């Protein structure tokens, strides 16, 4: 499964979570930004690696980073 | 679906066919394997080196055995200029009677030998098919030795530690002195003892070598210091190679130039060369410090080399630990040196043929030059790729930095933009203007007015030729003058031989050059600069850029960073290697095209055809490719076939593999995953085939794998089609 | 200092005490690279035994020959080529059969030179001091034979006189 | 140890424990003498008299080797002079 | 055949055309750089690059005949080269 | 060389006390089985199953060699060479001067007979569930126990009898090849000499 | 022309080099 990391440059704009096609990211409470929220990656087993999450990231060099790793039938997007 | 990639658990859990594909392509990346330590890494690399040397020796033994068994070496000895060497016999059940008849040579269908091994083995003193068999036997014994050593050094009590592997001074002392100097000394011993008398008709085998004196005085002049005695009475100008007629007694001489009969370097010249090289390397092998308190510690040498004014930063202080702890830095250095060395071999074995009767073997000359230049390009690209790998995974900025200031290597990443910008400027400059002059000549000649061509005389290169003694450009410079101190100094040692060879129209020694040579050399410079630009950009930008300031966290080879930020196709350092492979192939193609056309015109005699038509592109296309491709394509026609039929088949095969590479390069993934899904549905929903199901889920090749496969097809097709063309054209044009 | 053979040098670290025949003779420090002295002692003893047998065979072939004609050559180096290849290949196959089991044995055992060869039981009942003395005798004789067999080969290759 | 340097001249340890103790007043004149001798040997083996098989003269050859050496001797002489030696 | 080693005897083959091109190309580069730096200090620098300020463009273009002198009067004042406001990648 | 250790103390050989005693045959078998599993588990290599099968084949082949000698002596074994026009250029052996020496027809016929027998063997190999004695070992099956230096003297159609006769036949083939190589005659010539003359008569 | 004995023993020696190769191959692990 791929690896997804969140960095404290998160501004809690939720654009990553609402762009994930496989429900990998979610918004959790935080105290490091104005919005009081930070993205989390608790379901990386469903991560497919499409990187839509970081295409919607407005922070300078990203706050969500996807590191491709071992492959799985879920991560390979295999309907068969 | 398990246990194949034993070295990687991440791959072994892949349910798709990607596991099998990636298991092959990651088998030799030992540093990325599961449960990996440095000691195991060095030990496995050591054993793999032993197995590799064993493979090389087995390959040489096979060549020797097949020349001894199915060749015509003995017949070729008596008539080297008319008998065509045979590589090995052919047994192919698909042959028709016509193919058998056409490939029939003596007793069985056989392949002509284009490796030049006949001339090489004849020069070093082999005259019998039993001498080759002895060499094959000995080489198989050596292969057995190396395999036993490789097995032994994986045993518990014989596995070397990291300190032994990283002992730089000991390895350098031994490699230099022992390997280079002592191997040169032993080669001089063989050259003299066996080769020198065998060229003079005296047989020196493994029986009468302790009783046949290589020199009549017999080691007396060496100890007495009368070393001139070994140079007295050299081979005359009427000496027949392999016979005592017109021979001499000298063993170490300066003669320069070539043998008047074989048109190759004097055997006594090469023995003296190897003796001098042996002495020099044995001396140089005592430089570094070992257990006897004298020598050099290279850490101190590197650290002490900081310019006092200060322009290289802190100097080379951190380079010792950087190189020692990285196997990719050393691999890149070795590959760059090997690439330069084999480029040197290619450029010198045609200008200064070292083997008897090899100058008149035009197909083998072309094959050898092309082979070595392609190997050179491969080695250079590998050196740069491993430099990029070192940047990605082995480079440590802390080691190469002292109190903010950066050392000589870390400073290469500070002006990396300057380096890349100036490489780009040079590439654009050369490309723009070389293409401009070529297209100007194209248009001007096409319009029927060739006098308006832009033809620049290569005066700088002709100046060098005159400096070495060529009296063809009326420069009267250094050795073209009989009064210059450069000429008076060697007027009694090697000028008469050298001048007689450089000032000869039948040699390849310093071929006469004109405007076509100028333009093609500028094309070669453009190719070199662009390949260097791609490779250097990939190496320096390997650790990150503006589009990906964390590229080092993704490794040397990864597909992309996604469609975000405008698109990040081919952003990894591996992709820079992948792109530079095309430019290396193009540059080597230009070099080999130039060499082959120049030598085809020289051998055929119509050197005016090259000097006139080489200044414009259509000249190349019409007079090299279209003209010399006629014998090759008529290797088989609706009327018959020739022994060149295999070369035409290889020509078409190379074109096919090239275009399949085009498939794998133009069409990307995603289009092949959906098609594979449709095929999967079709297989799953059809009777009589539902009984058979795959264990690994069939998926499309990964992006990086697809790039590799397309590059492999491109390169294999390129090499095969050009080898077929050059060989068949030379054979069919020059008899 | 600690070398008995070279009373002035100090021996290397691995040359001490046990492993009879230890006279501190390792000026080049070869023992510093080997992990232990087991394999090098096994190789030295194999060379010692082969050289003893070679010297004995050299002298006997000088004086005594088998009844057949093929064994009538007096010069051992000339007999190397005069003797039919069948005899030499049989000898080589016998040696290799002895050598493969000991190949499995040598690289792992604590006493690779101890092949268990004692048909006459010359060591049964001997004390430790007597056993060490026997080992010293064997090593001495073997080193002298090695020097001697190399000298015989050199003098036969250089003068043609196989003895004296 | 610590051959690394950033001042005006490197420490004398970079010369080895044989040249580290030579006074600069010895190395300097020795370097000049070696350079002159090597240049003369080179100009006597060649240039002034053309080389021949019968005329090699190990003195001139060995001599000529003092020219490359001279370079090192005067570099060491400067290093010693700047290090108050 | 063109003799481009540098000798003035065959100076009309390469050297004089070389000087002519260097003058013309320096003119082009100088006027382009001057226009870029001039409209780079206005409210909408990007707009003035697709829609050229033809008056200012004509003003700058005819002023390029002094490009060798202007270049060796701006390099002396340090106005030709940036120093450290230029951006650099991560390594 | 001196300031470091070439071999680390953590990587040292340990004497395998598990092979104490264990005569060279048992030691070799254990070393082969431990070093090369999944081919030892199949019964391949120095195994009793492989030895039994090879002994059976050696006995049958002594019979085949006798039959071949008889056929050569008694005017059988067709004469001439194969027809290159009929069987392609792959049957051509050499072309000395304008004539094509082809594979002898006798060699082709003998190869066809050997192909018959080898096909029977291949069928029996891919017929494991219907044959009395399989070729390879089933997972779990354990190799019959080595017979030793001398198998039990049990006359008749016994496992020991077949074992002993297979060993004898394989040794006979080894001796036959050794005699042919050392002396230099044909294999059938050696068999003829070793039968007095009653084969090629 | 080399004899049958010359080719045969070269083949036998090649076999020995093959057994040494698999031993190195198996020692470099699966
Ligand atoms: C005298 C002792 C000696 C000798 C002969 C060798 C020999 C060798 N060692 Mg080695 N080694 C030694 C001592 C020695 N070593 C010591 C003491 C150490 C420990 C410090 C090591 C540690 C060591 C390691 C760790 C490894 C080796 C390896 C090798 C092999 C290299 C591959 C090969 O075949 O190259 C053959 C090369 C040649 C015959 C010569 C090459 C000729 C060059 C290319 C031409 C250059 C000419 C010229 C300069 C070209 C430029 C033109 C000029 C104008 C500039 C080679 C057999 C490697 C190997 O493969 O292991 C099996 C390896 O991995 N050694
Ligand atoms: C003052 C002492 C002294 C001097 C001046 C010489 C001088 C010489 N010896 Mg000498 N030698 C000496 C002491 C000396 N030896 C001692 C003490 C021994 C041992 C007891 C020897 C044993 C010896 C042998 C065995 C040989 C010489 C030889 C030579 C001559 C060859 C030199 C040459 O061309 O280099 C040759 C250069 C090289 C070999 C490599 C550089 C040279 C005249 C050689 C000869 O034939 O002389 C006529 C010779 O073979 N010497
Ligand atoms: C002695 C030289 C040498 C050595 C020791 C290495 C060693 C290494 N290289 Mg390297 N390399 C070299 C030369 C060398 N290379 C050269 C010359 C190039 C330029 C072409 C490269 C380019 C290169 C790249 C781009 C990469 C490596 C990588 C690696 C590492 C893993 C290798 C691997 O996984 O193999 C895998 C082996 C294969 C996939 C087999 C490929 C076989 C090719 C396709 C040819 C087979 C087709 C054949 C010709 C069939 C003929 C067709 C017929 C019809 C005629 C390893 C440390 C990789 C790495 O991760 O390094 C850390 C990596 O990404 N190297
Ligand atoms: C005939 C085909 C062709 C041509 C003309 C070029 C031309 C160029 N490539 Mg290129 N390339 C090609 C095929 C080609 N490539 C292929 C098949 C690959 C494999 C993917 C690459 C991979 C590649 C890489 C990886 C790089 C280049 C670079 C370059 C530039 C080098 C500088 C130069 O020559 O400027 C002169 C330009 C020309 C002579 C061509 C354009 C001029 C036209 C005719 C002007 C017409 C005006 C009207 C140049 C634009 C390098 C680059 O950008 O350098 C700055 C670079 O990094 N190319
Ligand atoms: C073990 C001690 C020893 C003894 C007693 C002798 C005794 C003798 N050697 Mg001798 N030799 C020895 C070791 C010995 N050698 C060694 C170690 C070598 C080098 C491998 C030689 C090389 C050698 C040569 C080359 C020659 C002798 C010769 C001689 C004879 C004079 C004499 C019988 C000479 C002789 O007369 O040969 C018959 C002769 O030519 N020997
Ligand atoms: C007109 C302004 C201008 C100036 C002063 C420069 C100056 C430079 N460029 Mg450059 N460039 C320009 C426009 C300009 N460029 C444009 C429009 C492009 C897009 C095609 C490029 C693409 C480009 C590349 C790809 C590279 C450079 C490089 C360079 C440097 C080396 C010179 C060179 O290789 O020329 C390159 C020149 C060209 C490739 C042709 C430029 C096209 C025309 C002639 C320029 C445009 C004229 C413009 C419309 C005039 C309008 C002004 C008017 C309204 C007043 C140098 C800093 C190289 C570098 O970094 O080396 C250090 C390099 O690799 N440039
Ligand atoms: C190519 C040469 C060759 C030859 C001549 C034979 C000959 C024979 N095999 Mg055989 N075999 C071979 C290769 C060969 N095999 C190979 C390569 C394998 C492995 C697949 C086998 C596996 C095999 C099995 C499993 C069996 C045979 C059997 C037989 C015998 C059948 C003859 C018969 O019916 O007698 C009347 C005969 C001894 C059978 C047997 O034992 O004899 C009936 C039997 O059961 N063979
Ligand atoms: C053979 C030998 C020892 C053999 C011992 C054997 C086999 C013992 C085997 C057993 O004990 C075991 C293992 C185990 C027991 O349970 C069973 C037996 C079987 C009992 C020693 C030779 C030892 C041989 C030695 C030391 C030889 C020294 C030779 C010298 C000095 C020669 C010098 C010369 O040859 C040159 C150099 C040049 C010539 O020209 C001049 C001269 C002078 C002739
Ligand atoms: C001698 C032999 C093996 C000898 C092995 C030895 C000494 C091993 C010794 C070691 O293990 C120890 C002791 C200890 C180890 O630590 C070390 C070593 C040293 C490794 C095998 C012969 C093996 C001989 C064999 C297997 C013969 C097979 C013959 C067959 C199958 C018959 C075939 C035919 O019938 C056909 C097919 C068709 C007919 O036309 C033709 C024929 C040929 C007649
Ligand atoms: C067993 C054998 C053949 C067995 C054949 C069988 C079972 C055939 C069974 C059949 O069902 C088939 C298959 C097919 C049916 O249509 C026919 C029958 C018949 C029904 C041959 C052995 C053949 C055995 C031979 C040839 C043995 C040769 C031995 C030699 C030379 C020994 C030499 C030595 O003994 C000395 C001299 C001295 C010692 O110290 C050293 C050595 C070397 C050991
Ligand atoms: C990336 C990288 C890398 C790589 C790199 C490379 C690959 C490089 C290449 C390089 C090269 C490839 C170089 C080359 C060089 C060359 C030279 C440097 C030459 C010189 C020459 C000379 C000097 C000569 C001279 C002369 C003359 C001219 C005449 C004759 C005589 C004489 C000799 C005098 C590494 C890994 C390291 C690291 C990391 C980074
Ligand atoms: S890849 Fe990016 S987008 Fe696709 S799931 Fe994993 S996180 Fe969400």
């Amino acid at each position: 499964s791929h690896t997804v990391k969140i960095y404290d440059t998160c501004i809690g704009c939720t654009q990553c979570v609402r762009a994930c096609p496989t429900d990998v990211l979610e918004m959790v409470p935080w105290d490091g930004c104005k919005a009081g929220q930070i993205a989390s990656a608790p379901r990386t087993e469903d991560c497919v690696g499409c990187k839509r999450c970081e295409t919607a990231c407005p922070t300078d060099f990203l706050s969500v980073r996807v590191y491709l790793g071992g492959e799985t039938t879920r991560s390979l997007g295999l309907a068969y | 679906v398990y246990k194949f990639p034993k070295f990687s658990k991440a791959l072994a859990e892949d349910p798709s066919t990607r596991r099998i594909w990636y298991g092959i392509a990651t088998a030799h990346d030992f540093e990325s394997h599961d449960a990996m330590t440095e000691s195991k890494l060095y030990q496995k690399i050591f054993a793999s080196h032993f197995g590799h040397i064993a493979i090389i020796f087995l390959w040489t033994a096979g060549n020797l055995f097949h020349v001894a068994w199915q060749g015509n070496f003995e017949a070729w000895i008596l008539n080297p200029l008319k008998v065509r060497p045979i590589a090995h016999a052919i047994w192919d059940p698909h042959f028709g009677q016509a193919a058998y008849k056409a490939f029939l040579k003596t007793s069985s269908p056989a392949n002509l030998a284009l490796s030049g091994v006949y001339e090489w083995w004849y020069t070093i003193g082999m005259r019998t098919n039993n001498d080759l068999y002895q060499g094959s036997f000995f080489l198989i014994l050596l292969s057995s030795l190396l395999l036993f050593a490789g097995w032994l050094h994986l045993q518990p009590s014989f596995r070397p530690s990291l300190d032994w592997f990283k002992a730089n001074e000991y390895r350098l002392n031994h490699h230099l002195s022992g390997l280079f100097g002592v191997s040169s000394l032993a080669w001089t011993g063989h050259l003299v003892h066996v080769a020198i008398p065998e060229s003079r008709g005296i047989h020196v085998g493994w029986d009468n070598f302790l009783t046949v004196l290589p020199h009549p005085e017999g080691l007396t002049p060496f100890f007495s210091g009368n070393w001139k005695a070994y140079a007295q009475n050299p081979d005359t100008a009427s000496h027949i190679f392999g016979s005592g007629e017109g021979s001499g007694t000298a063993i170490l001489t300066f003669l320069g130039g070539f043998h008047p009969q074989t048109k190759s370097l004097w055997l006594t010249d090469m023995a003296h060369h190897h003796l001098a090289i042996a002495v020099l390397f044995i001396v140089a092998g005592h430089m570094y410090r070992t257990n006897w308190l004298i020598g050099h510690q290279m850490k101190l040498i590197l650290e002490a080399h900081r310019p006092p004014g200060g322009r290289l930063g802190i100097g080379h202080i951190g380079l010792y630990e950087t190189i020692t702890n990285s196997l990719h830095f050393q691999l890149g250095l070795a590959l760059a040196a090997l690439g330069v060395a084999t480029s040197l071999t290619a450029q010198h074995m045609y200008a200064l043929p070292p083997y008897a009767f090899l100058a008149s073997n035009f197909p083998t000359q072309a094959a050898l030059y092309t082979h070595h230049q392609y190997i050179a390009g491969f080695l250079m690209v590998g050196a740069f790729a491993h430099g990029a790998i070192f940047f990605v995974r082995d480079y440590d900025p802390a080691v190469n930095t002292r109190n903010g200031e950066k050392n000589v290597l870390a400073r290469m990443l500070e002006h990396k933009e300057a380096i890349i910008s100036h490489l780009s400027w040079v590439s654009l400059f050369l490309g723009f203007h070389t293409l401009g002059i070529y297209v100007h000549n194209d248009v001007v000649v096409a319009f029927g007015q060739p006098e308006k061509q832009i033809l620049v005389e290569p005066l700088f290169a002709e100046w060098i030729q005159a400096a070495s003694g060529k009296t063809l450009y009326n420069f009267d410079l250094l050795l073209a003058s009989s009064n210059s101190p450069a000429s008076v100094a060697s007027s009694q040692l090697w000028l008469p031989g050298w001048l007689s060879a450089i000032n000869d129209g039948k040699n390849s020694l310093f071929l006469p050059i004109g405007p076509g040579d100028f333009l093609v050399h500028h094309a070669i410079a453009l190719g070199l600069h662009t390949t260097t630009l791609i490779l250097v950009k990939g190496a320096l930008d390997a650790r990150g850029s503006k589009l990906m300031p964390d590229k080092k966290d993704f490794g040397y080879s990864f597909p992309c960073d996604g469609p975000g930020r405008g698109g990040t196709c081919d952003i990894s350092a591996w992709d820079a290697f992948y792109l530079a492979m095309f430019w290396m192939l193009n540059t080597i193609g230009w070099v080999t095209f130039y060499w082959h056309w120049k030598h085809l015109t020289l051998w055929q005699g119509n050197q005016v055809q090259f000097n006139e038509s080489s200044n414009y592109i259509m000249g190349w296309l019409r007079d090299y490719l279209w003209l010399n491709s006629s014998p090759l394509i008529n290797g088989y026609n609706p009327f018959g076939m020739n022994s060149l039929s295999v070369w035409a088949w290889m020509f078409l095969f190379g074109h096919l593999v090239w275009a399949t590479g085009f498939m794998f390069l133009i069409s990307w993934r995603g289009y092949w995953q959906e098609l594979i899904e449709t095929i999967v549905w079709a297989h799953e929903r059809t009777p009589l085939a539902n009984l058979v199901r795959w264990k690994d889920k069939p998926v499309a090749l990964s992006i990086v794998q697809a790039r590799l496969v397309g590059l492999a097809h491109f390169t294999i097709g390129y090499v095969l089609t050009y080898a077929a063309f050059v060989i068949a054209s030379t054979i069919g044009k020059l008899g | 200092a600690q070398s008995k053979a070279l009373p002035f040098l100090k021996a290397p670290a691995k040359l001490d005490g046990s492993l009879a025949g230890d006279f501190g003779f390792d000026p080049m420090g070869i023992s510093d690279q080997v992990a232990n002295l087991k394999y090098v002692r096994a190789a030295e003893l194999k060379h010692c035994r082969v050289a003893m047998l070679g010297f004995l065979g050299w002298v006997v072939q000088q004086y005594v020959h088998l009844p057949g004609e093929i064994y009538a050559e007096s010069n051992p180096l000339k007999a190397l080529t005069s003797v039919p290849l069948l005899s030499q290949i049989q000898i080589f196959l016998f040696i290799g059969a002895i050598e493969l089991a000991t190949l499995d044995q040598t690289y792992t055992a604590d006493k690779p030179w101890d092949l268990g060869f004692d048909p006459l039981n010359f060591s049964k009942g001997k004390s430790e001091q007597q056993m060490k003395d026997l080992e010293v005798k064997e090593l001495k004789n073997g080193r002298v034979a090695m020097i001697a067999i190399m000298g015989l080969i050199a003098q036969t290759l250089y003068t043609g006189v196989p003895l004296f | 140890e610590s051959t690394y340097w950033e001042g005006k001249a490197p420490p004398s340890v970079v010369l080895g424990p044989f040249l580290s103790k030579i006074p600069s007043g010895v190395l300097g004149p020795a370097s000049l003498v070696a350079l002159i001798v090597g240049s003369y040997c080179t100009h006597e083996s060649n240039i002034f008299n053309t080389l021949t098989v019968d005329t090699i003269y190990p003195a001139y050859v060995l001599g000529s080797f003092l020219t490359p050496i001279s370079w090192g001797l005067h570099v060491a002489a400067w290093i010693q002079k700047m290090n108050k030696a | 055949h063109l003799i481009t080693d540098g000798r003035w005897s065959h100076g009309s083959e390469f050297l004089l055309p070389s000087i002519l091109f260097l003058y013309i190309s320096g003119w082009i580069g100088w006027v382009g750089r001057k226009y870029i730096r001039t409209v780079g200090q206005t409210s909408n620098p990007t707009e003035k690059e697709i829609i050229i300020d033809v008056p200012l463009a004509i003003s700058i273009m005819t002023s390029g005949f002094l490009w060798p002198f202007a270049a060796w009067q701006e390099f002396l004042s340090g106005d030709l080269i940036a120093s450290d406001e230029t951006i650099t990648t991560s390594p | 060389g001196t300031p470091f250790d070439t071999v680390s103390k953590d990587e040292l050989a340990v004497e395998n006390k598990a092979m104490a005693g264990k005569s060279v045959f048992e030691r070799a078998m254990a070393d082969f089985n431990g070093r090369y599993p999944a081919v030892a588990a199949l019964g391949l290599g120095p195994s009793a199953k492989a030895e039994r099968w090879n002994g059976r084949h050696a006995m049958f082949g002594w019979i085949v060699l006798l039959a071949t000698g008889y056929a050569q002596a008694h005017g059988l074994l067709p004469e001439g060479g194969m027809d290159a026009k009929e069987w392609g250029t792959w049957v051509i052996v050499s072309t000395t001067n304008g004539e094509q020496v082809t594979i002898p027809a006798a060699r082709a016929a003998i190869a066809i007979g050997h192909l018959h027998f080898g096909a029977v063997g291949v069928f029996a190999a891919y017929s494991k569930n219907s044959v009395k004695d399989r070729l390879l070992l089933e997972p779990g099956e354990k190799d019959e126990a080595p017979a030793g230096l001398f198998p039990a003297l049990r006359p008749g159609l016994t496992k020991e009898a077949e074992m002993l006769n297979g060993r004898v036949a394989m040794l006979g083939l080894v001796a036959l090849v050794a005699v042919s190589a050392a002396t230099g005659q044909d294999i059938l010539s050696v068999i003829d000499q070793g039968l007095g003359g009653l084969l090629l008569k | 022309m080399i004899y049958d004995s010359q080719v045969y023993i070269a083949l036998v020696i090649a076999v020995v080099a093959s057994v040494l190769a698999i031993r190195l191959g198996a020692t470099l692990y699966n």
